[PDB]
């Protein structure tokens, strides 16, 4: 849903949908909070569209349970059709089962999986006779769509432009995410639930509106309001469309171009569930240990990337549980993966790692061929037996480890100290020396040899001033080629980043 | 105003022998001695426009300059504007064109 | 239920709702709605109508052939009456993630997978996105996703063995299948092969057991209920644009909600050739939902 | 036995570059300005054995190997009070002769030509001047 | 008269350093700053079927069209009727399905000696007050590759009376695509190509193409 | 009015050796040189179409503009409708195509018992204080070379006179190369090029060039 957009102005529509469906989440757990008489104590864990919850054991709650399922899931057929769909599951424990003395780490995780089993069964088998029944009536006749989801339902002119409904208010709510809070309306707003709309309301109009339900983003000081405080990670730098022309510098130097990274930490589900049974003969698997857990994971993802990504320019769209998604200029884009990551290893103190995805684009290409080839780059990551990064390419899928210590800090800085102090030759030479280190597979030991003769024949051409420096740079190059395959590829990498940062177009 | 080209043709006749030079990429297997420039075809001896136009450079630097001239391209505006500068906007490209000079009188030395 | 429509592809754009996308396999629907343009535009439209609406025609979605049939992952069936395994989470959640990134198993080993087995992808295709422009207002940029084959995989289809059929087939495949055809993405070449002995006792359409469709099918309103009752299946929309010789603009046909691949059922169904025409245009749409199953264990 | 295979003749230039003459300085006494001229000939060799049969390249190859004989014994260096020859210690070092005896269809023409591409780019490699 | 497909077979063999270009995502990392679209596979140099399309219809859109295209789908009936149209009833889909064009003397090339399929080129701008040289490279399809080019034009028994019309639309296009170049900046010396061994066979069904392989080739 | 091209087809001939260059990065084994560009099939020296129409558009922004240009964007109205201009609308698709010239007598140079299709020429640079010699070798193709010129121009609702302005264009911008230099160090006697067998024949559409080819007989 967030990402499936095929127009031009996909960044406000991309950022509203996220912060859209993270509040429908969140509508989601305070409604059945409130339906059956509880609070936001209850609630565990809400990230990604995943929550759970620890309520009381009693036919009562099933029956609202159920019935909440049902209303919602028809409330969603009625305005997303088949797009999103809620699930719901809860699987019965004992106090006994949650001790130390007491639980046993299968039971402890057997909590837990029964949910899972149903909520999977659930997802498995949808709809009954009478929904898609109803919905393959057919009987439209329509010629026009709309624009950004390709919806048939209540289409509306807009920018000469035909939207549905849902468009026309994420739309409308773009221009509402700069204000702090959002509001829970009856009719007026996009519809997040059964008669419930949400809006977003600067705090002087906040008198002059009939709500039931107020949410302020990013805030810890408690105001005039009673309302809920929820966090996400919503840095914007400037409009997406702009990334590609602030790549370049001052001078000029920078290739226009922009970048997605999509990060994932690897077994957050395995973390969650054994990650503590590992010490202590699994004595240390308490559902306090998930909850710290789990909001410490929240801290890390959804306010401490916001200052990650200070002074910088790019824009995170999504940055919920373990998904991380933000697009902006290459340099800053790949600077922010690579400090989020080594502030996640100090964080976490290297138990959990992360695989990154970073894609390169060119400007106005559509966001959703975007994310699918950045989401592919990132999967190519996690195949690499995770913690590994992949820079625009399957093909230069490296430990990330391995790629802070000695490509971008080691090879690239070492490239950059010798290029700046070169004419126009030796940059050209660049392209030859990765045209030999694409070909090395082929023509090995001619390859070596013609790679020996460029190092030297640019020895010879260099002033007697640094000739010095020269021979330096060509031993650890030569060094670096006939090593293995994988300082190979570094050098590569390298040398693509380093021609990407002086480009003169 | 209007582009007009004009074309400077005369006949350069060596009262003496020229040694223009280069290096032993024609010389004959079994010749030790100095070879002078040739055409790869037809083996004649040529002499390069380059030669002409260092030559009369260097002389004209010494009478039209009234200056040091460390360099080639801190030459004045009166040959800067002929003979080209590379480090003046201006003079670029230079309005003299030199050509290489190929034997014509073959057949009358034989 | 007859043969092995084999076709070689090596470019082709089967999209997926938006032009940017393209699926690795086509649905029946896409070769139905082909073929029917096929004989339509060769002049023996009735003829193919009336075998189609006859219950002996059989067409199934579009499965990947790599030196041996290959076929849908059932879909409900990793059940943990055969996946009890005595390992850490760590392992459970990397099996649990490596069964839902399988999209498609060899007939060599289904039962294997039934039984509990682990298996793996394999290099099929590349989803390469070309970008195109117009110069002839220098102000248009559009993109195309394709679905380049290669290890020598192929598609094959199971449909019966008719003249008619065949000879459909055989237009096709200097036609294209699916995006843009005249364009250089969607051609192929034909072959007609058997079906292998391992295959045909178990292609079937008609027992009570547990049958996995192999086609994107939509049961008719009799026994709906009795095969969401005690199913499991998938839904995919069959929406679009209806490609059309008769109005000078395009029309969005209905859309419809179909049970995917590998669907697995109590007991097998009857299909539809649902029109799924705009109100008030005489020649109408097709959609082929129509099952054809696999015994299972 | 074949001088230069596929698999050998680079390590052979190594070889021959690592063992060839020196001074005091530590300088080589070879210089590209000797075997400039016995480099073009194999480059023009090389790119016109590309589209023309060897049943005419035959003077090409024995011009080639004329050269490479003169280019051997034209030039010296008078070093030490005693007179050094720095391409013939390359021919005889290199066995350059002989892989030109040998030269007798298109693959050996274009593997000597490869061979006295990988001896420059090695000679180049440790220190050797213009 | 009945349906009938007919194959025009062809070897695309670039006399000049062909351009095609597009560089998006695999051929992107081209570090040419203009790398020519590859194989996404085998890194191989490839003519996109919409290429050779628009290039055709836009050449005889300058001979078959009497009024003005000012757009495509204002194209003339001859025109609209093989390349197609988007806005009218009869010619919604045409007949011509282009294919894409692959590299076919791989193995030729590698036995000429070549160590890669696709060259560099310099260039550069030099500046008109001032004369201050700027450079450029582009990649370039080296010359003498030969690609597969195979397009079928479809009979049908609706439109049977304009088959002559139709075959001499296709003449008159690969010929002028022979003259034109075929993509990339050709107006600097760029995708010069020519079609050998240019054959039209009958396929599916059964028409008379030796009347049209004899004033196909040659003349 | 109707659609027709017409070939000039011509033989580049040198008369001193033009160096066009390429880059050192991509150049040959061999020793220091500024090497020439050259086919990566046969590494022969080419003439490519990007140096001469570069070097026609100078030459002829000469004489056809009655105002100096900045930028080849603002050229005439006969420069721009005969090569092109990216910022204009109406000139955006130039009617002059020029082909990449490759060596076409190798055959011949091959009989005159040349051995090589490129030479070496040696210069040197003296200071005009210390008169130190500071050698140098730079690439130049051999004198008699000759390489094929296709230049294609396409006549659309062109008026009777502006085809003839059209082929007065392209017969002084011949004239201009053969009376300077191509790509090179021309100034010192390289690039010096003369169109041999220079004729314009109709390869489509139907049009009269009895004239034309008189007229491109006659001032060559």
């Amino acid at each position: 849903f967030i990402y499936n957009i095929a127009t031009s102005g996909a960044a406000k529509q991309l950022k509203a949908r996220s912060l859209y469906l993270d509040f429908m989440s969140e509508y989601i757990a305070d409604s059945l909070l409130d339906k059956l008489g509880l609070n936001r104590a209850n609630l565990l864990y809400v990230g990604g569209g995943h929550a759970y919850f620890v309520l009381a054991n009693t036919e009562k709650t099933v029956e609202t349970l159920v019935q909440f399922e049902k209303d919602f899931n028809q409330f969603l057929l009625a305005n997303f059709q088949t797009r999103l769909y809620v699930a719901f599951g809860w699987g019965s424990f004992a106090a006994k089962d949650i001790m130390s003395e007491l639980n046993s780490p299968e039971s402890y995780r057997q909590i837990y999986q029964k949910a899972s089993r149903m909520i999977s069964e659930k997802k498995i088998s949808r709809y009954d006779y009478r929904t898609l029944m109803l919905l393959n009536r057919g009987g439209k006749s329509s010629e026009r769509e709309c624009e950004i989801c390709h919806s048939v339902e209540n289409l509306v002119s807009y920018h000469d432009q035909k939207v549905c409904d849902i468009c026309r208010g994420l739309y409308q709510f773009s221009k509402e995410i700069a204000h702090d809070h959002f509001i829970i309306t009856e009719n007026e707003g996009l519809p997040i639930g059964p008669n419930a709309c949400l809006k977003g309301v600067a705090f002087e109009k906040l008198s002059q509106e009939s709500f039931s339900r107020v949410y302020v983003k990013n805030d810890y000081k408690a105001g005039t309001i009673k309302a809920t405080h929820v966090f996400v990670g919503d840095y914007q730098c400037d409009e997406i469309h702009k990334y590609a022309a602030l790549s370049k510098n001052e001078d000029g130097l920078g290739i226009k171009r922009l970048a997605v990274v999509r990060l994932d930490v690897d077994d957050l589900g395995a973390a969650f569930m054994a990650g503590f049974s590992r010490q202590g003969n699994g004595q240390y698997s308490t559902l306090s240990r998930s909850a710290t857990f789990s909001r410490s994971m929240s801290l890390f993802f959804k306010v401490y990337i916001n200052q990650f990504a200070s002074d910088k320019k790019l824009s995170i769209i999504y940055a919920g549980g373990d998904d991380v998604f933000a697009i902006g200029s290459w340099q800053d884009i790949i600077a922010f993966t690579v400090e989020l990551r080594q502030n996640f290893i100090k964080w976490t103190n290297g138990k959990l790692t992360l695989s990154a995805g970073i894609g390169l684009f060119a400007d106005k290409t559509p966001i959703s061929l975007m994310a699918h080839q950045t989401g592919e780059l990132e999967e190519a990551a996690k195949g690499n037996e995770k913690d590994s990064i992949s820079l625009f390419s399957s093909d230069y899928t490296f430990k990330f480890d391995r790629f802070i210590t000695n490509v971008y800090d080691d090879k690239l800085e070492q490239i950059r100290y010798f290029f700046n102090h070169q004419d126009e030759r030796g940059k050209n030479f660049i392209y030859k020396l990765i045209e030999l280190l694409r070909n090395y597979e082929s023509e090995e030991k001619m390859n070596v040899a013609r790679l020996a003769y460029y190092l030297t024949r640019l020895e010879e051409l260099t002033d007697k001033d640094e000739r010095d420096k020269f021979k330096q740079f060509k031993k650890l190059f030569f060094k670096w080629y006939t090593n293995n395959e994988s300082d190979r590829k570094e050098a590569e990498l390298a040398l693509l980043l380093y021609v990407y940062e002086i480009r003169k177009d | 105003m209007t582009f007009a080209k004009i074309k400077f043709s005369a006949q350069i006749r060596l009262e003496t022998g020229l040694h223009i030079g280069g290096s032993d990429a024609f010389a004959a297997i079994g010749a030790i001695d100095s070879p002078v420039i040739k055409d790869p075809i037809t083996n004649l001896p040529i002499i390069p426009g380059s030669s002409l136009k260092g030559k009369m450079r260097t002389l004209l630097a010494k009478v039209y300059n009234e200056k040091v001239a460390e360099k080639p391209s801190d030459d004045s505006d009166i040959l800067s504007r002929l003979f080209g500068n590379s480090k003046d906007k201006r003079f670029k490209m230079g309005r003299l064109i030199f050509r290489d000079a190929f034997l014509s009188n073959a057949d009358e030395l034989d | 239920t007859y043969k092995l429509y084999i076709m070689t592809f090596q470019n082709a754009h089967f999209g997926s709702g938006t032009l940017d996308s393209s699926k690795l396999t086509f649905s029946a629907d896409r070769i139905f709605s082909a073929l029917v343009l096929e004989a339509l535009k060769m002049g023996k439209l009735d003829a193919f109508l009336a075998e189609a609406n006859q219950d002996k025609f059989t067409l199934t979605d579009a499965f990947p052939f790599q030196f041996g049939p290959f076929l849908p992952k059932p879909i409900g069936y990793p059940k943990h009456d055969q996946i009890d395994q005595s390992v850490d989470v760590k392992e459970v959640r990397r099996q649990a993630k490596l069964s839902k990134k399988l999209q498609f198993l060899a007939l060599e080993n289904v039962d294997d997978y039934l039984n509990g087995e682990l298996f793996e992808n394999e290099e099929h295709a590349v989803i390469d996105t070309v970008t195109k422009n117009q110069p002839h207002k220098d102000d248009n940029l559009y993109q195309v996703a394709t679905t380049r084959f290669s290890n020598d995989t192929s598609l094959y289809v199971i449909a019966n063995e008719s003249d008619l059929l065949n000879e459909l087939m055989s237009s096709l495949q200097y036609s294209g299948l699916g995006g843009k055809r005249s364009s250089g993405f969607g051609r192929f070449e034909l072959d007609i092969q058997n079906i292998p002995l391992e295959l045909s006792d178990r292609l079937t359409k008609n027992h009570s057991d547990k049958v996995m469709s192999l086609t994107t099918a939509l049961p008719v309103d009799a026994d709906l209920e009795e095969a969401m009752e005690d199913g499991h299946y998938l839904l995919t929309k069959s929406s679009g644009f209806a490609f059309s010789h008769a109005t000078n603009e395009n029309y969005r046909k209905q859309d419809l909600y179909k049970f995917a691949s590998g669907s697995t059922f109590s007991k097998t169904f009857e299909g539809q050739i649902v029109d799924v025409r705009p109100l008030d245009f005489p020649h109408a749409v097709l959609n082929y939902a129509k099952p054809l199953f696999f015994k299972l264990e | 036995m074949a001088i230069l295979t596929d698999e050998n003749y680079v390590d052979k230039a190594e070889r021959a570059i690592s063992l060839l003459e020196k001074d005091n300085k530590g300088n080589y006494l070879l210089t590209t300005s000797q075997i400039r001229k016995l480099l073009s000939l194999c480059s023009s060799l090389y790119d016109r054995s590309k589209e023309r049969k060897f049943d005419e390249l035959i003077n090409d190859v024995s011009y080639l190997r004329v050269q490479f004989v003169y280019q051997s014994g034209r030039n010296s260096v008078r070093v030490n009070r005693q007179t050094f020859f720095p391409v013939k210690d390359l021919v005889e070092k290199g066995q350059i002769l002989e892989a030109l005896k040998e030269i007798k269809d298109r693959e050996t023409l274009q593997r000597f030509c490869r061979y006295m591409e990988a001896l420059v780019a090695y000679f180049k490699f440790y220190g050797g001047k213009d | 008269m009945t349906f009938a497909k007919i194959k025009f077979s062809a070897q695309i063999r670039l006399e000049t350093g062909l351009h095609i270009g597009g560089s998006d995502a695999f051929a992107a990392i081209g570090a040419i700053d203009s790398p020519v679209i590859k194989d996404p596979i085998t890194n191989l140099p490839i003519i996109p079927g919409s290429s050779l399309k628009g290039k055709m219809r836009t050449l005889l859109a300058k001979v078959y069209n009497e009024k003005v295209a000012e757009k495509p789908s204002d194209d003339s009936d001859i025109l609209s009727r093989l390349f197609g149209n988007s806005k009218d009833k009869r010619f919604k889909m045409g007949r011509l399905i282009f294919r894409d064009a692959f590299l076919s003397n791989a193995d030729e090339l590698d036995s000429l000696g070549v160590r890669s399929y696709t060259e560099v080129k310099f260039e550069n701008t030099i500046d008109r007050i001032t004369a201050e040289a700027n450079p450029r490279q582009i990649e370039r399809a080296i010359r003498n590759s030969t690609f597969d080019f195979e397009l079928i034009y479809e009979i049908t028994d609706e439109n049977e009376n304009q088959v002559e019309e139709d075959f001499k639309v296709i003449r008159d296009g690969l010929k002028l695509l022979e003259l034109d170049y075929l993509g990339g900046s050709g107006s600097r010396g760029y995708g010069k190509v020519a079609f050998e061994n240019l054959k039209a066979t009958t396929v599916f069904g059964n028409y008379d193409v030796k009347t049209l392989n004899e004033l196909l080739t040659a003349e």
